[PDB]
């Protein structure tokens, strides 16, 4: 094989047996069974047969002599695809392997006049081999993997986006740190599209299944009480005293006399849990005797520890030491990765106590005799306990940002109340169900506590689903029925709107209700307003317990910042906490800052603020880039958190506000380096979502179209040549106008239908009668849906009329014939 | 108010040159019982220092100076002698207990006896002898580790060292560690002559070396059968630091294979020593009253009056 | 039972059936399938799939056949066995009995002391004696069998809550589905649960098309919505997104009823189909007046609303589920 590389690296002999063909189909016998005991012949025949093909450009122009090799670029994918997707290859020759599928792939994108190679089945077959061979033991394999995918990130059809989309995300939190990079850099480069889809990920439910089957087992007791302690004091205080510790402690904790997958134990998310439910297992199976303190020791820290965090929800200036306050932005996340785990281990304590007291049915093995005849004799007190912590319990739960926590407990405290502690409930269960978008269960328990004065659960019920116009109405309405005088505010025509879609705790709840949807559909002008009612109502009624939860300082910056006056938002930007206007790196975020997402989504949305105003302030080309790219790098990194903590739990969904400002930051840091001159500036959001993110709301549209109209805007101030950003900027302002038109949001549809053009029925008459066709639709869509049914169908009629003599007219006349 | 004892940062002497106790880990041990033991046997070059640092509290991406254990210097490989003498202890953040030894038949020994009851040769083994007793009867798992492979030696001395013993009988668990592998040593076709030679050379061993630490089932040879081997028992290879053809070094990486077997040994049964439970400090009691029993045996005294 | 095996390693379970026509059977996959189909377009704009799950069988001639396997699946029985032993366990520290004889030993007593006894025909019997009996057994067996069992198996919160909301939307499909069609013998051992995904599937296609009036005990409930099922739904009950579901699967069958109407027709006209185990005509007539809303009605038609109302009424009502075949588990 050595001495026939002089022929096979020849430059230009037409023997009988090509060299080609013989050492990629003649000698094919090779990799059925001679590579489990002679892997050297293997991995000398795909050396020569790479040799042969890398000094002939792998034999791509072809795809005489060129109609000889114009079948070898699909042999050579082929035979790679198939190799790869084997699983009992060798170290050397996966290795030698991954670098010949690196090197062609970087040499597939070298040239825009390949792009027919990207629909053969070799291509097809080379990329679900490239595919499976990312999430291994190895980490060079692994990295090779993820810069090959990364290379041709574009020309893939969305079903191998799909599966990308899962491998990032299982992959996004492991023990190492160049792993998590990669895939980070893969996974925003991906189009927010597929990201957003609610396809099934089969990585999360093999963890969940490993998980499951994990559980299933019989108790192992082999827990120590020294990791016990490790545990909860790394819980509690955040000390662990330990310096990959969680791989170490899950090796020790097995035993080779007496089955999770290898692949699966690099992961962070799979140990934590495996952790916290051992440590439930050995708090339960010791009678309560942890080395914490006696039975009650443990109950009245848990008590404890709870009470002071729910109580801090209410007046968010207690500032709970060991909580609140870090030294840096690592200790801010952990702040929230241990709450998380709080909760978690909770739940699995009271399923634990569950089964112990009266069994399971093949979902859990039963405790020994001496368990369950302790827990038999100590139910009540059990169940008195936790009845009288399931208040609290909510309230945490649903400042860690854990909607399911809250609603399972306000579920069970419900059903336990078969015999003024119960509107509370309601409340919280309501709102833990409107975070979930889940209008058909709060519809139900409104129907179901009709029957006990608690008619304004169909307005959060209508909000959860995305109608904030009347939403809104409804809840100005029963605030001014309920408290006796007016405090409706100036809005649409409510006829109009219609036809498109006491205890002071309850008005304070409706008031923050009505700011925060006043505040997602981005009306400042409607948030002044409600704020000077709130404060008539105030003076006028002397509630003394009305006030709006939310800082008007980042209001006024918003509407600053978006009115294009950054003279004024840099002065009200000094004013707001956390480092301050860029002119050390690693405390960014101010101290005392609470776990609640909402604060931290605040905090990035500030620091992308300044870092707007400062590069529009310095533009009018190293002068302020050295310190903008570290600050948007920063801030990009410590957005990666909601990412990372949905992937640490079972959710097979992402946030949406939380990927939307990773990915903004992302385009940011990009737009800064490059000054607006590649695609990469741009934000991923396109059309492609209006078939397949349908069950979302306006809200995500808004950041999108907040952030671009900045770049447009600022384009006046750039000389050199540029990408185009209307077409970009009309197609978001159509996409987001057809959302919002398909929930009621007439208002913000016709500020939208404006601002792409550039209070009464008759005004949208009046004001209405390549994208062109699409705009006319809108239009007429939006006319129809405000009432005018006659007018919409005239301009549907007129629009026709006008594209049967247009030049293309394919999806247009169609589109508006079928309409009318 | 659940703070760990303390961390150790370096090993301790746990038996003095002179063949003298060393009670100075007390303030190292608690209350805790299901403790791991942790002996390691071998020559005079295997490299038992550098695998039990890389073991407990170390990695290859560190350096042989901040080794827990030290090894080696390059002023010592030139004159040919010893690094490590007596016995070690250190104990790792998760409650495991490792344990060093000193060279067994190393000739630095015996040049370092001559210019100070018959021959130092009988001393010299019967030090080593009663350090092996030692080992194989207050240890979880031990670890044999070989330079080479095929010493003819080392298991008759296993086999006697194992019938010397003070004293329902208990015996420990062994593993084989060949260290400083090659590309020979990583064939199907040696492998199997190696399993059938360690079958066959240890019949009667009365230990335990099969049935656990399989090889075949740690993904180093992702195509190769289980039923191709007729016995595989508890053996392991490690490399070198990280020609017709390229490349090919013919090992997976070392890192990879330490890593598994860190892993493997890690998450080794611990079965009771003796009729009654133990804890570290009842451990360390045991261990001391074993090893003053020990020195003033009588079988040692016997074996010694036939030379 | 046998077994088969795939190029890809993967096994594949089967049943064979003999001296059982299975021709019907097939029919009746097809039917779901296409119903299934409907559901492509609400499916891509809301978390939980509107799915339905079933099987395929192929027939082998005209008596034998073989039936698809389905795996993961535990039937809701296995629950209530488990449940008695372990009561029947702590009842001993300080087998178990069938329900027919749990039945009697209660329906025994109280035909005893009312002034009748149990030589008497089973229509003869009064129906407070029935009732009575009924709401005795249901206050013995506790109602979180199947509610706390789907907890139990979970691990993190958000699955509870995916799997909760699957169950529900698949429960709500089902039922409506068997009611449409006239599914009967809907017992604890012809209905199996997912605890991986909380889907709920039939098994025992064979009483269908209302041949639950003819035995010897007619039945009148639709579905089974007995105390466990229902209460596995949540705190709300039947009126949380259970009732939404049903209304959306009558929206989207009485839309597109054509097809179906279609299809029900060519399966009359078939001559390898023999109902009789104008029979067809009769049952095709009774589907279109069920899809067409004329389910019980001279010429009013009823609405989505109003239809699901009156089902979920018919299948909980006391004065239904004690008249009924003791095997049914009425009480669970
Ligand atoms: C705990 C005991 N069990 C429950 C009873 S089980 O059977 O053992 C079991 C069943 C499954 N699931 C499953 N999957 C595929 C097929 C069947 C199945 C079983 C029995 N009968 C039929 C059947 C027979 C005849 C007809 N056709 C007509 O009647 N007339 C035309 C239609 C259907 C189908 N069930 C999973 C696990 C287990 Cl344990
Ligand atoms: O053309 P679009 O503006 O993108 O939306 C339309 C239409 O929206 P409208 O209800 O506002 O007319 C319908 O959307 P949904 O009601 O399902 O949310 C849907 O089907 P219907 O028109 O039958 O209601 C389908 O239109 P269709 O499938 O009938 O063609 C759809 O998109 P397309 O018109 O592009 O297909
Ligand atoms: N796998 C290996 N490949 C190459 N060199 C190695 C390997 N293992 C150990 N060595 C080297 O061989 C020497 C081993 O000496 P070390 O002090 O580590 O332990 P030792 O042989 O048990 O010593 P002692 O003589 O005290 O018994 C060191 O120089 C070390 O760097
Ligand atoms: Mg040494």
């Amino acid at each position: 094989l050595s001495a026939l590389t002089t022929i096979g690296n020849a430059k230009n002999w037409a023997l009988s047996p090509t060299v080609f063909a013989l050492l990629s189909k003649n000698l094919m016998i090779v990799h059925s069974d001679l590579a489990v005991h002679f892997p050297a012949i293997q991995y000398a025949v795909l050396y020569t047969l790479y040799s042969h093909c890398t000094r002939h450009d792998h034999f791509i122009s072809s795809s005489t002599v060129t109609t000889a090799t114009k079948k070898h670029f699909s042999i050579i994918l082929n035979l790679l695809g198939i190799l790869l997707k084997k699983d009992n290859l060798n170290q050397d020759t996966r290795k030698l392997l991954m670098t010949w599928a690196l090197e062609a792939a970087v040499l597939m994108r070298k040239s825009e006049t390949y792009a027919p190679l990207f629909s053969l089945p070799s291509f097809h077959k080379f990329c679900k081999g490239l595919l499976a061979n990312t999430l291994v033991e190895d980490v060079n394999i692994c990295l090779q993997a993820c810069s090959s995918l990364h290379a041709l990130s574009s020309s893939l059809p969305d079903d191998l986006l799909q599966r990308c989309v899962d491998v990032c995300r299982v992959q996004l939190v492991h023990s190492g740190t160049r792993i998590r990079q990669a895939f980070g850099k893969l996974l925003k480069s991906i189009p927010l599209d597929v990201v957003l889809s609610n396809n099934n990920h089969t990585e999360i439910q093999e963890i969940s299944l490993a998980l499951r089957s994990h559980m299933s087992k019989a108790p192992s007791n082999t827990f120590h009480p020294q990791d016990f302690s490790d545990v909860i004091s790394f819980i509690l205080y955040g000390n662990s005293h330990r310096t990959n510790w969680l791989e170490r402690l899950f090796y020790s904790c097995q035993r080779l006399d007496k089955t999770i997958p290898r692949n699966l134990l690099k992961t962070d998310a799979v140990l934590w849990q495996w952790a916290i439910w051992e440590a439930a297992q050995f708090t339960v199976l010791s009678k309560l005797r942890t080395p914490l303190g006696r039975a009650q020791d443990t109950f009245q820290t848990i008590e404890g520890i709870i009470r002071s965090l729910a109580a801090h929800t209410l007046n968010p200036d207690q500032d709970v030491s060991q909580w609140t306050t870090a030294d840096n932005d690592e200790g801010h996340g952990n702040n929230q990765l241990r709450l998380v785990l709080l909760l978690q281990y909770l739940e699995n304590l009271e399923k634990l106590m569950y089964n112990a007291y009266e069994g399971c049915a093949n979902a859990l093995t039963s405790p020994p005799k001496v368990i369950r005849t302790f827990f038999y004799t100590n139910r009540q007190t059990c169940q008195d306990w936790l009845t009288r912590i399931r208040l609290s319990i909510m309230r945490v739960g649903l400042l860690a940002g854990q909607p399911a926590v809250t609603v399972r407990h306000g579920f069970d405290l419900l059903t336990e109340m078969k015999t003024n502690e119960l509107e509370v409930t309601i409340m919280m269960v309501v709102e833990a169900l409107c975070e979930l978008h889940c209008p058909e269960a709060i519809q139900g328990i409104a129907v179901w506590s009709s029957s006990i004065n608690l008619l304004w659960i169909n307005s959060v019920a209508q909000q959860a689903e995305g109608r904030f116009e009347k939403a809104s109405v409804e809840y100005q309405e029963h605030l001014c029925a309920m408290t006796g005088v007016d405090c409706c505010i100036s809005s649409f025509d409510k006829s109009v709107l219609t036809l498109a879609n006491s205890s002071p705790e309850v008005i304070n709840y409706l008031g923050n209700k009505a700011c925060e949807c006043y505040i997602s559909i981005a009306d400042w002008a409607a948030v002044q307003e409600w704020q000077n009612s709130i404060h008539d109502l105030k003076k006028s009624t002397s509630s003394t317990s009305l006030n709006l939860k939310a800082d008007f300082n980042y209001i006024k910056s918003l509407s600053s910042f978006e009115s294009g006056k950054f003279v004024e938002c840099t002065e009200q930007l000094e004013l707001l906490p956390g480092e301050n206007i860029n002119l050390d790196m690693k405390k960014l975020l101010p101290n005392m800052l609470s776990p609640d997402p909402r604060e931290l989504q605040k905090s990035i949305e500030v620091q992308l603020l300044r870092s707007s105003v400062c590069l529009a302030t310095a533009l009018n080309w190293q002068s302020i880039t050295e310190n903008v790219v570290k600050y948007l790098k920063q801030t990009s990194r410590i957005a990666i958190g909601p990412l990372r903590l949905s992937t640490l739990t079972v959710s097979q969904s992402l946030p949406v506000l939380s990927t939307l400002q990773l990915y903004c930051s992302s385009a940011l840091e990009n737009t800064v380096s490059n000054r607006l001159s590649t695609e990469d500036c741009l934000i991923p959001l396109f059309s492609e979502a209006l078939r397949s993110c349908k069950q979302h709301d306006v809200r995500p549209w808004m950041q999108a179209l907040r952030y671009t109209m900045y770049q447009n805007q600022l384009l006046e101030k750039i000389k050199e040549q540029t990408v185009p950003i209307r077409s970009h900027l009309m197609e978001l302002g159509l996409t987001a106008a057809k959302f919002a038109r398909k929930r009621g949001n007439v208002s913000l549809a016709t500020r939208l239908l404006a601002q792409c053009s550039e209070t009464t029925a008759q005004d949208l008459v009046q004001h209405f009668k390549k994208w062109g066709p699409e705009l006319d639709i809108e239009k007429t869509k939006l006319l129809y849906t405000a009432g005018q049914s006659t007018h919409a169908m005239e301009m549907l009629s007129s629009c026709a009329i006008s594209f049967c003599k247009s030049v293309k007219a394919e999806y247009a006349v169609a589109k508006s014939i079928l309409t009318l | 108010k659940l703070l760990p004892p303390e961390r150790m940062k370096h090993s301790i002497k746990l038996v003095d040159d002179q063949m003298n106790w060393c009670d100075s880990a007390i303030e190292y041990l608690l209350d805790q019982t299901d403790v791991l033991v942790v002996g390691v046997l071998g020559l005079q070059g295997t490299g038992k220092s550098m695998v039990m640092s890389l073991l407990s509290a170390n990695t290859p991406e560190e350096d042989q100076r901040t080794y827990v254990f030290r090894a080696q210097s390059a002023e010592m490989k030139e004159r040919g002698g010893n690094q490590t003498s007596g016995i070690d202890f250190f104990i790792t953040q998760e409650r495991i207990v490792f344990l060093d030894t000193q060279p067994i038949l190393s000739p630095s020994i015996l040049d370092h006896l001559i210019n100070n009851y018959n021959l130092p040769h009988t001393y010299v083994e019967m030090q080593s002898l009663q350090i092996a007793a030692f080992l194989f009867t207050v240890c979880h798992v031990v670890i044999v580790v070989q330079d080479w492979f095929t010493d003819l030696s080392l298991y008759r001395f296993l086999q006697t060292a194992e019938m010397v013993k003070p004293s329902t009988e208990y015996y420990p668990h062994l593993v084989f560690l060949q260290n400083k592998a090659r590309r020979e040593d990583f064939c199907p076709r040696k492998l199997r002559q190696m399993h059938l030679m360690i079958d066959q050379l240890m019949a009667h061993s009365h230990l335990r070396y099969k049935g656990t630490l399989s090889m075949l089932q740690c993904n180093v040879f992702p195509g190769l059968p289980p039923d191709f081997l007729d016995s595989e028992v508890n053996l392991f290879l490690v490399p070198f630091m990280d020609s017709l053809l390229p490349g090919y070094r013919g090992h997976p990486s070392f890192q990879s294979l330490v890593s598994k077997l860190r892993s493997q040994v890690m998450s080794m049964a611990r079965p009771q020593l003796s009729h009654t439970i133990l804890t570290e400090k009842n451990w360390f009691h045991y261990a001391a009253r074993i090893w003053d029993g020990v020195r003033k045996s009588s079988a040692l005294a016997e074996y010694s009056r036939l030379l | 039972k046998l077994l088969f095996l795939g190029s890809d390693g993967k096994s594949y379970p089967y049943l064979f059936k003999g001296l059982e026509d299975l021709h019907l059977d097939e029919r009746i996959m097809q039917f779901l399938s296409i119903v299934n189909t409907m559901f492509a377009t609400i499916n891509r704009q809301e978390t939980p799939r509107f799915h339905a799950r079933h099987y395929s069988v192929t027939p082998l001639g005209t008596r034998s056949g073989l039936i698809q396997w389905v795996d993961g699946a535990t039937p809701l029985f296995g629950l209530y066995k488990r449940w008695q032993q372990r009561e029947a366990a702590l009842q001993a520290q300080k087998i178990v009995p069938r329900p027919s004889e749990l039945y009697y030993s209660k329906i025994g007593p109280a035909l005893k002391t009312v002034g009748l006894s149990l030589d008497v025909s089973r229509r003869d019997w009064p129906l407070h004696v029935m009732k009575a009996v009924l709401e005795e057994l249901m206050e013995a067996t506790p109602p979180n069998l199947l509610a706390k069992e789907l907890w139990s198996s979970c691990t993190t919160p958000d699955e509870w809550w995916r799997v909760t909301q699957s169950y529900a939307r698949s429960t709500a499909v089902m039922s409506m589905v068997g009611y449409i069609i006239g599914l009967g013998d809907r017992h604890l051992d012809n209905v199996l649960i997912d605890m991986t995904t909380g889907e709920v599937v039939h098994i025992d296609y064979n009483v269908c098309f209302e041949k639950g009036k003819s035995l010897r005990v007619p039945e009148k409930v639709p579905f089974r919505m007995t105390q466990n099922i229902e209460t596995a739904l949540g705190v709300t009950g039947v009126e949380g997104v259970f009732r939404l579901s049903c209304e959306q699967v009558l929206h989207i069958m009485r839309r597109g009823r054509e097809t179906l109407l279609t299809l029900l027709e060519a399966f009359v006209y078939d001559p390898l189909v023999d109902w009789t185990a104008s029979y067809a005509v009769s049952v095709w007539k009774r589907v279109k007046a069920k899809l067409e809303g004329r389910d019980v009605d001279p010429n009013r038609r009823m609405s989505v609303a109003e239809q699901v109302d009156y089902v979920i009424k018919e299948a909980t009502n006391l004065d239904n589920l004690a008249q009924l075949y003791e095997g049914w588990t009425a009480w669970v």
